[PDB]
Order: structure tokens, then sequence, then C-alpha cells
């Protein structure tokens, strides 16, 4: 006869067809993202629709092979990825109903106008202006406006769409033998079937609470310092014992506090590291800022970049004629073709982001040997974590001294060493409470834990207790403040950022141990340490073939995600924020409210 | 003594239906192969690359086909795969050479070179120097069939060569040679 595991032969047939069709879909997606034309976008949509139909039919075929009779630790994972059968088990005008709901939420988020009472015709979307307003205005009025009015003319109309989205995704997940759509999202972290490595779906919730608990003080001290440095830019608008107004956090939602850097500077007279003014006297072109990134990756052992990467990736900017999406994107087209779509203007940020995208591409080359369905990060937050650890290793002032950007006489005073580390802690920390709170709210809402007539309540309760951010005006249930964020009104799991932060700092700590680093973690670059090359590549070679806990053990050494490397990263500046807040009341009171005055 | 040609044969056979051409007694001046192209792989197992000219044999075959770069190594004594298990098996006592060179343009198209086929599925592994031109549907399962759609599958599989692919994915022309003595 024939073993039920014959799915092997089925997966061998699927993989060749998947590799060829995905390459066509990605190549069509590539030449559009660099060369937008009507014919290019039509080709991209045609290839994507063909690829999606191919996945649908292969999932229907893979329905025939039960995972119960499969035991190979890799064939079962590919069969699971195929016959996951998500959004196709849902009824015809249900997944489609949601489909239109998803499209409507996407278009309301992308195309949504907000404008002042005085000039009702000068209206701006959160992308143009509104964004800037939150990053530049640094006002309390101009910032309280464009915040409430973003939640009112956009969040209120996103509310019914999200209320139907939650329920429709609920039956979509329950028909997939889940309990809610939060469980469907956590199913990427499911690991069962592996002796020892048995990460369940609810264990993700368990460990995010048990890591946010250790994240609390670092945050509470950072939040207290930011509050103390926001009572001299908004002197009569923030209580020294209360939370932070949500419109004073550098952006629309308070996700990242990186735009509060100018206000909250440890030492404003000491300039931060920025080699943009240094690598224009070296006349670096677009290629070289990548040529010395590849060097970095061949410093640690990661192989060279393929000849089909310099001759096929648009690293010299769109070119002022064709239209080209400029998001720094590493692209794994298919059969051995790795490119980066990145519009590189000479700038330190572009240098670090080039290192980021090359880390992404190196990871793609590493797990290219795996079967197609196992060609991805072992979970949500490994690929991005690799990218950011490459960025961190590139951004260290010691790395920019073998490279002739900084003169061979520089020495960051603890001053800029706290300046840079707080600049990083406004991005890293400040989004961990935001990410954890938002995804925890979504997780409860999906299981209905949060009654609809209480959604906003719980939202703005959590913001007061978890993030320590008070709403500037009371939001009744007509609002959908979470949906005002991109990842909420676009069906994107958001815990990937929290897990990715934990993973990236574990990766950095482990690679610095492998590199025999001696000083602080933030001063550590992995460069020239081939032993830290064959310590992450042992995980990079593993895609979804092995459980993400096993991959973490391979690279870090711990079975489950840990926050201690993140805290060890910020132990300096943790001592400094403990010293600075000796007078400031560390923490916040959830009772405080701007309107409560 | 055909070597100025067997190698530069357009439309090389595909690997499942590899083309064998016999080399009779002639001038035997195949030392000129070193001056054709920068071969990706030139592996002489039973004979030495420096001993090609002086050593003499009786009969020679020029087995030619096209594979990927991740599959050139599979053309070796042993070294299991799909190119060795089901398409082109080399005997463990192989005495000839292995000559593979890239042809990512000579044999690639931007829309797809769905012309070079390799057999991914087969009942038994190929014996050394065996050809399996037969293209009857594979069972890949146990309910005997009549057409594809169930576990039954088409034995052959295209390559999908792009004018652009990873080196190990790029097309590679391999005019292997077969020495034998009577």
């Amino acid at each position: 006869s024939t073993i039920e595991e014959q799915a092997k032969t089925f997966l061998d047939k699927f993989n060749h067809e998947a590799e060829d069709l995905f390459y066509q879909s990605s190549l069509a997606s590539w030449n559009y993202n660099t060369n937008i034309t009507e014919e290019n976008v039509q080709n991209m949509n045609n290839a994507g629709d063909k690829w999606s139909a191919f996945l649908k039919e292969q999932s229907t075929l893979a329905q025939m092979y039960p995972l119960q009779e499969i035991q190979n630790l890799t064939v079962k994972l590919q069969l699971q990825a195929l016959q996951q059968n998500g959004s196709s088990v849902l009824s015809e005008d249900k997944s489609k109903r949601l489909n239109t709901i998803l499209n409507t939420m996407s278009t309301i988020y992308s195309t949504g106008k907000v404008c002042n009472p005085d000039n009702p015709q000068e209206c701006l979307l959160l992308e143009p202006g509104l964004n800037e307003i939150m990053a530049n205005s640094l006002d309390y009025n101009e910032r309280l406006w464009a915040w409430e009015s973003w939640r009112s003319e956009v969040g209120k109309q996103l509310r019914p769409l999200y209320e139907e989205y939650v329920v429709l995704k609920n039956e979509m997940a329950r028909a997939n033998h889940y309990e809610d759509y939060g469980d469907y999202w956590r199913g990427d972290y499911e690991v069962n079937g592996v002796d020892g490595y048995d990460y369940s779906r609810g264990q993700l919730i368990e460990d995010v609470e048990h890591t946010f608990e250790e994240i609390k003080p670092l945050y509470e001290h950072l939040h207290a310092y930011v509050r103390a440095k926001l009572m001299n830019a908004y002197p009569s608008y923030i209580s020294p014992i209360g939370c932070l107004p949500a419109h004073l956090l550098g952006d629309m939602w308070g996700r990242f506090w990186t735009n509060l850097y100018s206000l909250t500077v440890p030492f404003g007279q000491k300039p931060n590291i920025d080699v943009t003014d240094a690598m224009v006297d070296q006349a670096w072109d677009a290629q070289r800022i990548f040529k010395e990134a590849e060097k970095f990756f061949v410093s640690v052992g990661l192989p060279n970049m393929t000849q089909g990467f310099w001759e096929n990736s648009m690293l010299t900017d769109p070119g002022n004629v064709q239209k080209a999406v400029c998001h720094p994107t590493a692209w794994d087209l298919g059969k051995g073709d790795f490119r980066i779509l990145m519009c590189t203007k000479v700038t330190m940020d572009d240098f670090l982001t080039a290192h980021h995208e090359m880390g992404h591409i190196q990871y793609d080359m590493a797990y290219a040997a795996q079967p197609f369905l196992l060609r991805n990060g072992a979970n949500e937050g490994f690929h991005e974590a690799v990218g950011e650890i490459m960025s961190l290793s590139a951004a260290t002032p010691k790395h920019l001294k073998s490279i002739g950007l900084l003169s061979p006489d520089f020495q960051e005073d603890n001053e800029t060493e706290i300046n840079f580390l707080l600049k990083q802690a406004l991005t890293i920390v400040g989004t961990l409470p935001f990410t954890y709170m938002l995804e925890k709210w979504r997780w409860m809402v999906f299981k209905g834990e949060i009654p609809k007539d209480q959604w906003m309540k719980k939202w703005w309760e959590m913001k007061r207790e978890i993030v320590g951010v008070v709403e500037p005006v009371p939001h009744d249930e007509t609002y959908c403040d979470p949906a005002s964020l991109f990842h909420v009104s676009n069906d994107y799991s958001f815990i990937r950022y929290y897990t990715r932060t934990l993973y990236q700092f574990q990766f950095q700590e482990a690679l610095c141990q492998a590199a025999k680093h001696e000083g602080p973690l933030h001063k550590c670059d992995i460069s020239n340490s081939t032993e830290a090359g064959q310590k992450l590549f042992n995980m990079l070679r593993l895609g979804k073939s092995e459980p993400w806990t096993l991959a973490l053990e391979n690279v870090v050494g711990a079975k489950n995600m840990n926050v201690r490397p993140l805290l060890n990263y910020f132990e300096p500046l943790f001592t400094w924020l403990k010293d600075q807040n000796k007078n400031s009341f560390v923490g916040w009171s959830t009772d405080w409210s701007p309107y409560a005055d | 003594c055909p070597f100025h040609e067997v190698f530069n044969a357009t439309r090389f056979a595909s690997v499942y239906a590899w083309n064998r051409t016999r080399i009779s007694n002639c001038v035997a001046d195949y030392s000129v192969l070193y001056n054709f192209a920068p071969f990706f792989a030139f592996k002489c197992y039973g004979v030495s690359p420096t001993k090609l000219n002086d050593l003499c044999f009786t009969n020679v075959y020029a087995d030619s086909f096209v594979i990927k770069g991740n599959e050139v190594s599979q053309i070796a004594p042993g070294q299991t795969g799909n190119i060795a298990d089901y398409n082109y098996k080399l005997p463990d006592d192989f005495t000839g050479c292995v000559i593979a060179w890239n042809s990512n343009k000579l044999d690639s198209k931007h829309s797809g070179n769905y012309d070079y086929w390799y057999r991914s599925f087969r009942k038994s592994k190929l014996k050394p120097f065996e050809r399996d031109i037969s293209t009857e549907i594979y069972q890949a399962g146990n309910k005997p069939c009549k057409g594809k759609g169930p576990n039954c599958y088409f034995p052959l599989q295209s390559y999908g060569f792009r004018p652009t692919y990873g080196v190990g994915h790029q097309p590679y022309r391999v005019v292997v040679l077969s020495f034998e003595l009577l």
C-alpha cells in the first residue's frame, strides 16, 4: 500500500510548485514595488491571485493527510501550514463579509481626514501632517487636537467595523478548532508535538505577563523620567504623580517614545552619534553603505551576498523616474534570489537600516535550504529580531571606529552613553507596555472577556494601569481607539513586536557572550567574531523546521523567552533613572485625569 | 572524437531523458575541453585531469543534460538525490569525468524555461546508467488510478529556469563522459 505519510511525496510535489509560483508572485511583487505602473500592479495582482488559488487548492489536497499518522517533525509542520484552512472554512458571505470589513478598515485608516475648526478645508490624514504634528508640534493644544479628532472622525467609524470584525474572526478561528481569534494569533507560537519543547498557546499569555512584570520598573522609572521632563515642556499640564497624557508621547498612540527624545534628553549639550555629517566627507555612494554591511556579515562568518543581489536589488534609490515603494524591504524572491528594496539616502539611519535589511536577507539565505513552507522565522519575532540585532551591532560607536566614520580619537562620555541609551529606551521601552497592553486587550476582547459596551472602558483602564497613559478626554463606547493604530485595523498580530524585542535582546546578549564581550551590552558589536557567526547561524539555518523554543535554545540557550537580557541592556540608564527620579514619584496613579481637574 | 560539439549542443536534453552520444576511436584530442568555458565543476574520478591525454580507452559516451546548481554535486558515485535517485545514477565504480558549467542565459527565460524536465517521483531508484524515458503517471499512493488529482502524480517535473535564479538554481549543462573497455 502506501503510508499516510505519503504526504511526503505530496509535499515534494507541492514544494516545487510552491517554489516556482511563489517566485512568480514575488518577482511580480518586486518589479511593482520598484517600478509602479498600471501593468506592473496588474501583473502583481494576477500573480498573487494565482498563488493564493494555488495555496487554496493545495490546502484542499492536504486535507487528505491527517497529522495524527504523520511523524517526521518536519512533514507534519508543512502539512499543518497547508491544511491550516484559515478564512476558507468560514462561510461564503462571512469571510467575504469580513473581507469587505477588512478592506473598509484599511481604507478608513489609510484614507482618513482630520482638520481644524477654523479651516474645515485644510484636512490632513495621519500619514501627512497629523503624523508630523505628533512628532514636531510638541504642543498640548495642537496635540490634544489631531488626537481626539483622530479618534473621533476615524475611530468612531472604525468602531462598528471592528465590532463585526471581532465576532467574524471569532467564528473563523473557532471553525479552525481554536477558541478565539486571539488563540489563532497565538497559534504561531504553538510548539506541541516536540518533546520538551511544548509551548502552548496560552503559555504565550502566561509568559508575556511574567516578562512584563520584570519590564515594569525599568519602564516605571523611564515613565517617571519622561513625566519629569514633560513638566518643563508642558509645565501646567501634567501632574507629577499621575499618568502621561496620550497626546504627549511623540506620536498618535504612544507606541514609540522616540519622538520625545528632544524633550527628554539626559544631557542636551552633548550631541548624539550621527555619522551622516561624517560619511559625506568620505563620499560614500549607495553601494558602499551596503558593501561595508556585507563586510560586517562576512566578518562574522555569514557568507557573501550573491552576485544576483548586487545586480538585481535597487540599492541606488528608485532613480527619480519610475515609482518605487521606498520601505527598506528584504526580499526572498524564491529560488536563490535575495534582494533588498531600500531607497538609501546617505544617513546614519540608512546605514543601520541597511544592516537591518542585510540581516533579514542573511537569515533568508540561511533558511533557504529548508522546505518552502518552513522558509520563515521559527515564530513571529525571530526574523525582525535578527534584523534589529544587526542594527544594534552596527550602531555601536566602537563599530564605527574600524570603519573610518568617527575619528580614531572618539570616546562617548557616559553622557552620550546615557543619551544614546535613553534614545534607544524610548523606542524599545514605551512600546513594550504599549504592545503588551494592546495585544492583551485584543486577546481578552476576542474571548469576549471584554464586553463590547465595556471595550473602551477596559482599554482606557489598561492604559492607566499597564502603560501609565491617561486619556486626555473620556472615551465612551463610540470610540475604537485601538483600531486607530495600523496593526489593529489591518488584522496584524501585534505581540510579535513584544516577543521580537525580547528575542532581539536575548540574541544580542548571547552573541556578545559568544564574542567574548567585556563591557556593557549596549557597547557590544558582534563584528569580527566568527564564533558569534556560528552561534546565530545555528538558528538562522533553522526556519520553521524546528520549534521556535528549540531555535532560541540553539542561539540563546534558554527554552523560553527571557527579559533579563533586555534589562541587562538597560542596567546602565537604569541606575541613572533611579538616580534621576530620587525626587520624582516613580510610578503613576490611574485615578489622575487631565479632564478631572 | 566529438567534444567541440556535444558540449555546445543547444537544447541539451533534460536530465530525465538525458542524451547519450558514443565517441568512437578518433584523434582523441579532448584536452581542448579545458579551453571551452570556465567549468563550474570538473571532477575526474576514475581518471586524473592531468592524465587525460596520455591515457587511452576503448569506448566513450557523452551523457548530456541540464540540472540546477544545487544538483551538480548529485552527479557523482553515490550521493543520493533526485538527479541521482530517479534521473541520472552514476555507478560507484565510475571511471569518467563530470563536467558541469553554468548556462543561466543559454538556458533561461524571463517568463520561465518550462522546457527542462526532471523526474521527482519514481517507484524504484535508478540503477547505474539507466534511462527512464517512460512518463506514465506515478501512483504516489495506493488507490490505483487513471489521472492526476489524487495521490497519483505526474512523474516528471519542470525546472522553471529564470534568466535569473540562485547559482544553485541556475541552469547547468553537464556533458558527463563514460569510459568503458571491452
